[PDB]
Formats: C-alpha cells, structure tokens, sequence
C-alpha cells in the first residue's frame, strides 16, 4: 500500500505524548518568553514545569 | 597505583562567533556524566554579567496600557528589552536614556553615548515609529547578578526578567571510546552558544576555574 | 527460597527424592561434607543390629542436561532427629523447601 | 492485608517512594514502584547458540 | 562576585562502619553539584585490598571435598572472599593459617603479622568436626581497585575474583545554615557506610584530588 513502515511505538509515543500535554496552575504560568531557549533555560533550572 | 586517563585529543569547532563545539576523548568509565552534569549546572545558574532589570516610559502607566503612535504594543517593547546585551566597565549600576523622534525604526544605535557602557549588537531593534510627528522617551536600569532572577519573586514602574548570565544555550552528550585493548571509555562532546559579550570557551575556562577554586581546602 | 509462596514447596521437594530423609530417629554422631553417622533411638532397634544409620552423598554428577547435581548436609553435630526429617539439600533446595 | 503488614513495617502503604536519577541526581517526577520478585534462568544461553 | 569557600566542620562516627562528614557553608546550588560529584567518585575510584590466590596442602581443584571439614572447597573460597585486611607497608603479603582441633576456624586463626591488622577477627572462616582433623592454607592478598575477576587474569593453585572497593553505601543531604548574619547559606551532610578499612577523611580528600586533577584540564585551552 503507501503507508510508511518506520514509526515510532511503545515508549517513544509515551515520551512524546507527556513532553505535550497541558496543566492548570502549574509553576512557571502566566511567562512572556523569548524563544524556545528561553523555554529550556528555565525547564532545565528548575524554575517552570 | 593512583593515576588516571588524561584525554589527549581535543577537537574545537567554531560553528559561528557565538557558537561552539568541543570533542574531548579519552576519558574513564562514569566521568563524561560526572564532568558534564556539574559544566552545566555551574554555566547555566552560577555566572555573573550585566542586565536590564527595570524600565520607566512617561507616557505608559501599565502594562496592558496602549500608546498611540507606536506599531507594536508595550509587551513587545519589554521582550525586546529583555534580550539587549550590554557590558559596564566599572560600577554596579547605571541608568540610560533613549530619545527619538520622526517615524521609521528606532534601534539600539540610538542609545545616548556612555563612558562605562558599551553596546555588543549596535543592529537592535527595539520600537517602530508609525507617524512623524509621534515621539517616546524611556529610561533604562542595568545591575549586576547572578544567574536567571524571573520578575515574579523580585515583585509607573515596570519590572522585566533579569538574564545576567551570558550563555544562551549549553548542551552535552558522552559516546565511547576504546584506547587499544580497552573498549569501554568515554568521549565528551559540549554545545555551547553564548550572547556575544564573551565567547564560550572562554565562559568554559571561567566555569573550569570556578569549580575548581570552591573546592581546595579539601585537597590533599 | 522464594519470600512469597504458596504452601507446596515441602511436599514437592521431599516427594521429589532428591534430598536426605531419615529413616528412623536418634542423634547424630558424626557429620562430615560427605557422609552423616546417626545413632538409633532405643525404641527404634532390633533385637541383633548395631544401630547406626549410614547415609552418603552424591558430589558434582552430571545429570542429563548437563548440569550439576550435589547435595550439602543441613545439620550439625549432636543434634537429634526424628525419622521424616531432613538431612541433606539436593540441587534447588534450601532447608527442605523447593527453591529454584 | 497487605497494607496491615506495610504499615506494620513502617513503609507507605502504595507501594510507591521517590526515587533520583543516578547520573545527575535530579529526582523523577513521578512516585515508582519498588519492590522484591522472584527470577528465574533459563537454559537458553548466548554462549551455545552463537 | 566572589564565592564564599566550604570547610569540614564535623566528623560522626557511629561504628566502626559507618560514619557521617558535614561541610559548612555553601552558597546557592553548590551543595547538590558538590554531592552527586563526590558520590560517584567515591563510588568506584577508591583503593584497598583483597585476597587474589589460596593454596591448600591436599587439594588439586575447588570441586571437592576434605576429611573432617564440613564445607566444600569452593565454599571455603567463597568465604575467604570476604576478608577485610588493613596493609600498611606494601602492595603484596601472604599470610599463613594452621589449625586443629573439633571448632570453628576464624580469622583470629590466621598468624600475626606486625604490619598486617585484621579488622574482623570473628569472621568465620570454616568448621572442624573430628580431633584428628588439620587444616593448613596459604593466602596471598594484593592491592588495587574495581572489580577484576579471575577469568580476565601449577595444579594447586586456586583463584578467587578480587573486589578492592571499600565503599558499601552514599548517601548525601543539603540544609538550610545560620552563618554569619545571612539568609542563604547551607551545608552538606555525608553519610557512608564502609568495611571499616578506610578512614573517611583520607577518602573524602581523595575524592577532592582526584577531582581536581580531573578538571585540571578544562582551566587550559
């Protein structure tokens, strides 16, 4: 047929799926940033969820 | 014995002239993370330099408020404040003025001359003048610190975060290494790119130094 | 031996035969890592035998896969025993129990 | 029962502590579970098949 | 931009095994680098000693027996294995042990040696079960770190995997401190619990050294 056969399963999707999901009220809320550097500045120290 | 492996190929590439990749090889089993992890930790939360803190604009009154004769609004002019490098010579804190009038751009170039401060990017971007007859003016509070201070613990005066550090990005990953007859070493490879106020390996030497100075009255 | 089970360990490994399992009671005269030496209680005797029980055990045989069959005693010097007790561990087992 | 006996041995009855990684010692964002079980080898080795 | 500099201000001994080092101040996030940095170096790169070869007078391999001793061979070597030696003068010693008599054999058996100390001497080395039984061995004990097995380097002669590693358990904590008259000072506080062949303060300043060395080369370019 003309479907891919590489694709990602298992822990991959697990990973990527928690990577994107969506809170209320967590740390870090409410941040103007600069780019997504600034983003893993702040994840990286500890100062955003 | 006590001696260890000591790396002897060191490899450094200048992607651009504020971006860095360094390949050190070899080292012993569990050192890359050891080394790598504590390179990380002291480039990104210990080093000091140079930032804006706080702003002040006559005409505005708050954040949210709007300002006739200006393309983009008040939060955008404080993000790009938030990313303006800048070096001071020799005091701790300093305050700046910006004057312009007419319509067209308005560019780090055309910060009022200083004695202690020196400008890094002279091609900024900070406002944008939509019509002539329009004019702003707005002063500047530049400090001395450490690390990243967001404005919400600090708590007609605007408050913006503090980035006085000035690495912009730092990354590390470890591979193997075999030395003749011993399969299982390390390799470090770091990625470094910093703001353009001091290059990186020279942040790297400064980081190096730093952790090796806190600990020596330990050492026998 | 296993922290969780079930309760059919015993039966399986002594229903098995390969550990050590006394015949009659007494007390052990002399324990060795390859032979034990009991001595038959009084009431266990006959009226023209010595009363001694010999058992000897099999050291690093292979077995039909190629593995290793050895048996260890379990007991010390003096203490007393009586007949349906264990005296030495076969292969996966540990004080009597299945263990593998 | 089984939770009789965890909080008789002094030990959070979910099964569940915290745990750090060893190679940063930043700690998991998640509780784990940790605990004993019983494993067996198989006579299917390595050695005879390559 | 200066950094204040940690010192040692205490050291706990609980027993002859366990042991707690305290470091006192630290400014902001040191404590945690400082903590993991040292917990795995203390981990894997100490030094000590072990015991690598065992001579008996009658036995030619491990899978066989003895008259008159309760355990197997390779039993008896699982238990030499065990062994906790303090070698002062040297990287190599060999040491004699002769026994008779129905008992346990222990390590207080084993012949005094002036720069030789054993640690443990109730550590229980084998059983005797008939008068007329002896037991004589030779043990030749060695100095090195990590863990080199016996497969990767005259019948007689047993070899028996050597672990140098004194180091059994780390463990490390960072609390707020009363220094000075600030608010953002702590310390560290390490707790170890070893074989009793180490002193801690020797190791914590190798671990320091060894570090040191390590980032010797960064400060280059």
């Amino acid at each position: 047929n003309g479907e891919p056969i590489i694709v990602p399963s298992q822990d991959v999707v697990l990973g990527l799926y928690y990577m994107t999901r969506d809170c209320v009220n967590a740390k870090g809320e409410g941040m103007v940033l600069t780019g997504p550097k600034e983003a893993e500045r702040l994840y990286r120290s500890g100062l955003a969820s | 014995v006590t001696e260890f492996l000591k790396p002897r190929l060191v490899d450094i590439e200048q992607v651009s002239s504020t971006h860095a990749k360094v390949t050190l090889e070899p080292l012993e089993r569990g050192f890359g993370h050891t080394l790598g992890n504590a390179l990380r930790r002291i480039l990104l939360s210990s080093m000091p330099g140079c930032a804006v803190t706080e702003v002040e604009i006559d005409g505005v009154l708050h954040e949210y408020s709007t300002k006739e004769g200006v393309q983009e609004d008040i939060l955008e002019i404080l993000l790009n404040l938030k990313g303006l490098a800048v070096r001071v010579q020799g005091k701790d804190e300093v305050i700046l003025t910006l004057n312009k009038s007419g319509i067209g751009p308005v560019t780090a170039a055309d910060i009022t001359h200083d004695g202690d401060v020196e400008i890094v990017k002279p091609q900024h971007v900070i406002c944008h003048l939509t019509d002539e007859n329009a004019s702003i003016s707005m002063r500047i509070k530049v400090q001395r610190g450490r690390g990243y201070v967001p404005a919400s613990t600090r708590i007609g005066r605007l408050l913006v975060d503090a980035c006085y550090s000035p690495v912009e990005r730092i990354a590390y990953n470890v591979e193997a290494a075999r030395v003749e007859q011993r399969t299982d070493l390390d390799k470090l490879v770091i990625e470094m790119e910093t703001n353009g106020t001091i290059d990186p390996e020279e942040a790297i030497r400064r980081a190096a130094t730093i952790l090796a100075e806190q600990l020596e009255a330990f050492v026998d | 031996k296993p922290l969780v089970g079930t309760g059919m360990e015993r039966a399986v490994a002594v229903d098995s035969g390969v550990t050590a399992v006394a015949k009659r009671g007494g007390v052990v005269q002399y324990v060795d890592a390859s032979r034990i030496v009991i001595k038959v209680n009084e009431d266990e005797m006959y009226p023209g035998e010595a009363g001694i029980d010999i058992y000897n055990l099999t050291k690093y045989t292979r077995s039909n896969q190629n593995t290793c069959i050895n048996q260890m005693p379990c007991v010390s010097l003096g203490e007393p025993v009586e007949r349906g007790d264990v005296l030495a561990d076969g292969p996966s087992t540990d004080l009597g129990e299945l263990a593998l | 029962e089984i939770k009789e006996l965890l909080k008789l041995g002094d030990l959070p009855t979910s099964g569940q502590i915290r745990l750090y990684d060893g190679r940063t010692g930043e700690q998991f964002e998640r509780p784990v579970t940790v605990g004993y079980m019983y494993m067996l080898k198989l006579n299917h080795l390595v050695d005879d098949k390559m």
